[PDB]
C-alpha cells in the first residue's frame, strides 16, 4: 500500500509498506514486569502489565501481613523490553504533483531495534494502529483526532561452497585478466588498457598494519584526463554503479568543508556535532 | 559496650566476680551476693538489649500514601553491630 492511500477501514490489520528512514530515536525502555515489595514485611512479588496498565496490588498478598497501601514499586528490578520510534518518509516516485512527502510513525520492539539505519530504503509489514491523544497532561481528557502509526512485525532493507567452488574455476582461467577487463564496462569499446587501469583501482593494494610508525594503505588514485568527446563521464558513472560507496562530486559544484566535512549542531541533543563530506 | 576496647567492660565485671567469689563460702556477707546479682544482671542487660518497635496512632484512616518503612534503629548503629 502506499502511505497516502491509508484510509481509517484499514485500521487494525495487517498492510505492507516501503520507504525510506529518516530518523530514529535511541533506543527506549518499555516495562513487561513490573517489581513490588512490601515496606513492612520485606515481601517481594512481580506483577504483570496490561495494556500499558500496572496491575497494583491493594495490600500485601501475605496472610500475617495484610497492611494496605504499603507496597512500592522498585523501579531497577522490574523486566523492561527494548522501544524504538522511526519516521519513514514515501519514496520521491510516488509524490503526485511535487509537494513535501508525507511521513509515517513506526514502532519497532525487541530484535527489530537498530536494524535500520537513517537514509535506507526498507519494507515493512506491520498493523496499522491508531491510539488517542491526551488534550493535557493532567486530565483523562481526549482528542477526537487518534494518532495513526505502524506496529512494525518485519523489515527488509531494500557465500556458499558452491559459489567458492564457481569461483576458483574462473582464477585458473589463462585470460582472466581479459575477461574482467571486458566485463567491468561492457558498453565502452576499445579501452583496454584504461579499463585495466580502473579495475585494478577496485581490487586495491595490500593493507599493512605498522607499530614503530604509521599504518600503510594499497589505496590506489587514478586520473583520466583527454580530449572532451571520449568516454570519461561514462566511465565514472560505471565505476560509481560497482563500488559499494562513493560519492559523485563534480566540479565547482563541491566545496572545501562539504568534501572533508561539516560543523553543525544537533536540534534534538542540542549537541555540536559534525557531518560527514564527500571524500568521508 | 560490644565494641569500646574489644569489650573489656566484662572483662571488668568478670574481675569483680572474682573478687566476690574469692573469699570464703560462710565468710560471705549479704553484699557479695547483691554484688553477685549486679554482675548477672549487667549480663542479662547487655544480652537483652534488642530493637524497639514501631507504634504509629490510628486516629484516623490508614493514608493511600501509606507507611513507606518501618526502620526504628540509631543514625549510626546497624543491625549487624548489635
Ligand atoms: N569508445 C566509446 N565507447 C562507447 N561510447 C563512446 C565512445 N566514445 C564516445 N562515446 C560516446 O560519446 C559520448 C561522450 O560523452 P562523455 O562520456 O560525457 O564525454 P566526457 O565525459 O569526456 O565529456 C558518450 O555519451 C558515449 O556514448
Ligand atoms: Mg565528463
Ligand atoms: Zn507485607
Amino acid at each position: 500500500k502506499g502511505m497516502r492511500e491509508l484510509n481509517p477501514n484499514d485500521i487494525d490489520k495487517l498492510i505492507n509498506l516501503k520507504g525510506l528512514v529518516l530518523r530514529s530515536t535511541p533506543v527506549i525502555p518499555d516495562m513487561k514486569v513490573a517489581f513490588f515489595k512490601c515496606n513492612v514485611c520485606d515481601h517481594t512479588m512481580a506483577v504483570e502489565i496490561d495494556r500499558g496498565v500496572i496491575q497494583e496490588p491493594a495490600r500485601c498478598e501475605r496472610i500475617d501481613c495484610n497492611e494496605p497501601n504499603s507496597m512500592s514499586l522498585i523501579h531497577n528490578r522490574c523486566s523492561f523490553a527494548d522501544k524504538q520510534v522511526i519516521k519513514l518518509q514515501e519514496t520521491p516516485d510516488f509524490v503526485p504533483d511535487g509537494q513535501t512527502p508525507h511521513s509515517i510513525s513506526l514502532c519497532v520492539y525487541d530484535e527489530l531495534v537498530d536494524s535500520c539505519r537513517a537514509g535506507d530504503r526498507i519494507e515493512v509489514t506491520g498493523t496499522f494502529r491508531s491510539i488517542p491523544i491526551r488534550a493535557n497532561s493532567r486530565q483523562r481528557v481526549l482528542k477526537s483526532l487518534y494518532k495513526t502509526y505502524v506496529d512494525v512485525v518485519h523489515v527488509k532493507k531494500v557465500i556458499t561452497d558452491q559459489d567458492l567452488a564457481k569461483i576458483r574455476e574462473v582464477a585458473a582461467r589463462e585470460d582472466l585478466y581479459s575477461l574482467l577487463a571486458r566485463s567491468i564496462a561492457p558498453s565502452i569499446y576499445e579501452l583496454e588498457d584504461v579499463k585495466k587501469g580502473i579495475l585494478l583501482q577496485l581490487f586495491g593494494g595490500t593493507n599493512k598494519t605498522f607499530t614503530k610508525g604509521g599504518r600503510y594503505r594499497g589505496d590506489i588514485n587514478i586520473l583520466l584526463c583527454g580530449d572532451p568527446s571520449t568516454s570519461k563521464s561514462q566511465i565514472l558513472q560505471y565505476v560509481h554503479k560497482i563500488t559499494p560507496r562513493g560519492v559523485y562530486t563534480s566540479g565547482k559544484g563541491s566545496s572545501a568543508v562539504g568534501l572533508t566535512a561539516y560543523i553543525t549542531r544537533d536540534v534534538d541533543t542540542k549537541q555540536l556535532v559534525l557531518e560527514s563530506g564527500a571524500l568521508v | 559496650i560490644l565494641s569500646m576496647e574489644s569489650g573489656k567492660v566484662l572483662r571488668a565485671a568478670i574481675r569483680l566476680a572474682l573478687d566476690v567469689i574469692k573469699i570464703d563460702r560462710l565468710s560471705r556477707t549479704p553484699r557479695d551476693n547483691m554484688v553477685l546479682k549486679l554482675v548477672l544482671n549487667f549480663f542479662r542487660n547487655v544480652i537483652a538489649i534488642e530493637p524497639g518497635e514501631f507504634t504509629i496512632n490510628t486516629k484516623k484512616s490508614m493514608p493511600k500514601k501509606g507507611i513507606t518503612s518501618i526502620d526504628t534503629l540509631p543514625p549510626n548503629v546497624s543491625m549487624d553491630d548489635i
